[PDB]
């Protein structure tokens, strides 16, 4: 096949990376593996290092004149590419071996293990009112050559490359998502019983969702309107828990449920970005440079609950609100995931 | 810029 | 008497709490004591726990679509309600025993001690420009049933209840609050001497304050206006010292103090909320759900100064400003407390 | 010569400092040496202490009614002036000896060392839209008399004085700052080569800078405009790396560089404050009380890179932007320092 | 909701 | 206020 490449501005330093996207299987993530090309006499005294830094970057990098990133370093690791280190961990891999065969002796292997307790590539949508790019957790691989780790950064030395960490749907479907609500009155024995059920717990982007809602209005009040919407929750954790919730798609129908009556229906609602181009705070899946994408892919948590809260977490929920006459408004909420299938 | 090279088939 | 109660939505879990308002005696605080009602077969392998979490919560909890709380946790504790644990601390209390007698075997005692180095229930006033509730330290007791402490939260399992921690006036009045100011001039031997004295150092809400102000203007400059106001200082500490000072009640009089003359008077000023409904950043005493209240009760510090700064600290001060002609403006500042008396 | 002095409002406590400004030689900073005057009969039971607190202070101190300073304490040191302590560090100094001879027995010397890993006096410019002073790292010496270190602060006891820490230019000029850029095109073998060179790497405030720019447009595209500006970068660190960049002086010329031609010129640009009175976020050198000053003096870093990021870091750069017709815009960036010479 | 119950006088 | 005093020449 092919291999992506990036070279230093000087042209003496070049790094070859096996893949641009990385995937996790909920127990082991595919290791980040690459090789670096360098001609020794250019440095002749220095050493070569590669860094995988994950940052809570804000704004952009195109020399924009504005308050730039709060550059919190979530997790940083180091590896001495040159001079050569012990063989681990553990071999040069098949791609590494093939690149060494292709190039020869001027390549140097480096290896990396992404801990399972790290976030997923997410990017907040930049608001039109502000300028430039917006904040969002992102990965980065930076290869630099220097005598010391703390030696000053040089543009000709350091080479910058961007990677993404995304998840793929498990093949095992989960339990049926459903809920119920029985709302009585303040004193009278009449009540209001409603039912909500879903087609599935997993969906693909653009694929419509048919919510199965049923109402048993064996009561005295009248239902004025039914509100159907899907809510997005973005758990942000830098050093304190935060939660910026925002709706993405809402559909309404002027249907009236009379007292002492039953009413059930199915509604079609689709989460899509075309109608929410301006809403600041919406979460989008990680971009490469600036290209568009879908909505933020729902991030499933591992079985062992631990914490995993070291970045941006996103989840989706659907709520149906029943507008009951002269008070007594009640709504039903329900969770579900929404993210890509397994490619080939 | 980001580009590609060759790579072989073993 | 009676006992306040809260039950889980499922109806299988119910918690009885002895009191809703907790008070401190400046050396120890009345312990948090309650019982929990649950039928064993509902869980049949799980465990029951209760939590007292104090959080620097922002916003509200009625599913508002806005940037929600910076949910910094100030202090959190845990206790195994069920299965039963060792008897401490130390026995079941008289209220605990009474609830066990009333209910029987399905009640479980849980105990808690509030450390003396904790804040008091305070809530900032939400500004009309923003939406929903505003930030403010608050207490919360949450009883949940689950197999593990880190097991995922469930609405049917967890039950939420709100408590408040407020202070009451010591019966010993303090020293008389008074101050003085002698202001000379740039070169002349003439000066300006003023006196300020107060009725007391402790007052009750709504009770007017009579400031005793005296001026000795044995000089040549003219006093144009006298400004009298009461200032509020709110020391906020999350990880950095800050304070949002803001006046609450100001009274003015177009009185002229002639040169080579003396002038004294008594002014009446009252701190009240009716005229400051809109000022964002005003500090109000802790609310139960959303009900109104008085101004924030002044929080007296312990005799041991230690640090005691882990939340919101509120204090009151009164300043009288003398507008002297062509410069030389001087003001006098003085502290005092303002909070409820000891009930019965 | 003379000695600056500050006295307590009561008039019983007075502190003498040998100097108001302090300078560093990149390896040892001149120690802060001072003496304090006090009559023991005033206290007769207490102890005298002096504090050098460096804070990330915001706002002002003239009792302004607004959200006051984030009072992050960057570094605090303590010393017991009275009762007398062991002789170090190490003796009383020549200035301290002279003050003791002048005064006698009622004076007490205190000594201090400023660690080399500390910031320089910087102050952000307050924007007209906001009110009062703005944030900025600042030093402060506070002498107070009390029985205990944690004893409550008293206005009559504590005396407040402000000092500054500024840097002076090394006598050894650095390397010539220069840069180059060869910009090819998408497919054509024609390219664009430009050169930039500087008079020096060190300059004095107000002194004009003559940039030597040369262009080799051996292509077919057209150069529309040449943009020349000087950019300021303010590395701000409290607990997270951030960078508020902002231009200060820009000069433009409607010069057209024809295709298949070469063009060089010399431009004069001057960084000055007169035309940027309103730009919020500009960095100014540390003020005494509120007096004006020049632009923020560039802070040279020490040879051992370590971290040094415990405050406000300021640097200057110049960029020249070439507006080439039909895309392909390219700019050249270059660093330089700008700060005062060595006085006498 | 928050309510009350009984309690007996011992 | 901030002021000066005397000091002698040794």
């Amino acid at each position: 096949t092919r291999v992506f490449k990036k070279s230093s501005p000087n042209g003496k330093l070049t790094v070859y990376l096996g893949k641009r996207d990385f995937v996790d299987h909920l127990d082991k993530v595919d290791p980040v593996d690459g090789v670096v090309l360098v001609d020794p006499d250019y440095l002749k005294d220095r050493k070569v290092f590669v860094t995988l830094t994950v940052a809570f970057r804000y704004g952009r990098e195109d020399c924009d004149v504005l308050g730039l990133s709060f550059r919190k370093d979530l997790f940083i690791a180091n590896y001495q590419a040159f001079p050569p280190t012990p063989n681990p961990p553990r071999p040069p891999t098949r791609l590494q071996e093939r690149l060494l065969r292709k190039l020869g002796q001027h390549a140097h292997p480096f290896f990396f293990t992404i801990p399972q307790n790290l976030p997923s590539s997410v990017t907040l949508q930049p608001g039109p009112e502000d300028t430039g790019k917006a904040l969002g957790v992102d990965f980065e691989i930076r290869a630099f050559v220097a005598k010391s780790l703390e030696e000053k950064s040089h543009k000709r030395n350091s080479v910058r490359l961007v990677i993404r960490k995304v998840q793929f749907a498990p093949e095992k479907p989960g339990p049926q998502p459903s809920a119920e609500t029985t709302r009585h009155f303040l004193m009278s024995d009449r009540s209001l019983h409603l039912e909500a059920s879903l087609d599935k717990e997993l969906y693909y982007h653009g694929e419509p969702l048919n919510v199965n809602v049923h109402v048993t209005n064996n009561s005295t009040k009248t239902v004025k309107k039914i509100k159907v919407s899907v809510r997005q929750y973005a758990d942000i954790v830098l050093f304190s828990t935060a939660q910026y919730k925002v709706p993405v798609a809402q559909v309404e129908q002027d249907d009236q449920v009379s007292p002492s009556s039953t009413f059930s229906k199915v509604y079609t609602i689709t989460p899509f970005l075309a109608n929410n181009r301006e809403k600041r705070g919406l979460a989008l899946d990680g971009k490469l440079k600036h290209e568009d994408t879908n909505l933020a892919s729902s991030t499933i948590v591992k079985e062992g609950a631990n914490k995993e809260v070291l970045g941006i977490l996103v989840s989706y929920r659907v709520k149906v609100k029943l507008v009951v006459s002269r008070g007594g408004d009640v709504s039903v909420e329900l969770p579900f995931v929404l993210m890509h299938p397994k490619p080939h | 810029t980001t580009a590609s090279s060759s790579l072989a088939k073993d």
